[PDB]
C-alpha cells in the first residue's frame, strides 16, 4: 500500500531550580565601617580598614 | 572599589525612628 | 517624640543592592 506524509507536534516543558548561597556578617565588628560608635581617634580607623 | 553600598548600608540606616511605639 | 531614627532605620535601609553576587 502507498503512504501519506506524516507530521507531528511536540511540547517540551520548562523546569525551575534555584541555587542559592548565603554569607554571614559579624556582630562585634559592626561599627568600624560605620560611625555609630566610630570614634575620632586614630585606632578606630585602622580597625575599620 | 571599596566605598559605600555596604558603607551604603552603613551610613544611612538613618531615616527609621519610630519602629512605632504602639500595640 | 516618635519620628525617624527607628523610622530612621526604617526608611533608608536603601543604599545596600549588591550584597555582591560573587564567591
Amino acid at each position: 500500500p502507498a503512504d501519506q506524509p506524516v507530521h507531528n507536534y511536540m511540547i517540551k516543558r520548562l523546569d525551575r531550580r534555584s541555587l542559592n548561597a548565603a554569607f554571614s556578617i559579624a556582630v562585634e565588628a559592626l561599627g568600624l565601617i560605620s560611625g555609630e560608635n566610630l570614634d575620632g581617634t586614630h585606632i578606630s580607623s585602622a580597625m575599620r580598614l | 572599589m571599596s566605598v559605600q553600598i555596604g558603607n551604603g548600608l552603613l551610613m544611612v540606616v538613618a531615616p527609621g525612628t519610630l519602629t512605632v511605639g504602639s500595640a
